[PDB]
């Protein structure tokens, strides 16, 4: 994420981490 | 400044930059070729 012009920051979420952990 | 969407209907505004991206989604490439390359294709279109 240091090519695109306009990138904005955050947090994309992922369903298996928090119920796998 | 919208594309096509005014032709059906009222004028939705998008980014132009958004909007090429698209039409090469259209035509079976991936978005990110005009994303990590927009100064490439808008300087190669401008002397065009
Ligand atoms: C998006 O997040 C990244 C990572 O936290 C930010 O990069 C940091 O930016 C600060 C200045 O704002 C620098 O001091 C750090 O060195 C940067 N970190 C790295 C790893 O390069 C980035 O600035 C954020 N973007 C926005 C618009 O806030
Ligand atoms: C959008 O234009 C503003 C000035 O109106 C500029 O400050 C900003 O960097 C531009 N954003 C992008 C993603 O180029």
């Amino acid at each position: 994420c240091d090519v695109v012009i306009g990138i904005v920051n955050n947090t994309v979420y992922d369903p298996l981490q928090p119920e796998l952990d | 400044t919208s594309g096509w969407t005014f032709g059906a209907g009222p004028a939705l505004q998008i980014p132009f930059p958004m909007q090429m991206a698209y039409r090469f989604n259209g035509i079976g490439v991936t978005q990110n070729v005009l994303y990590e390359n927009q100064k490439l294709i808008a300087n190669q279109f401008n002397s065009a």
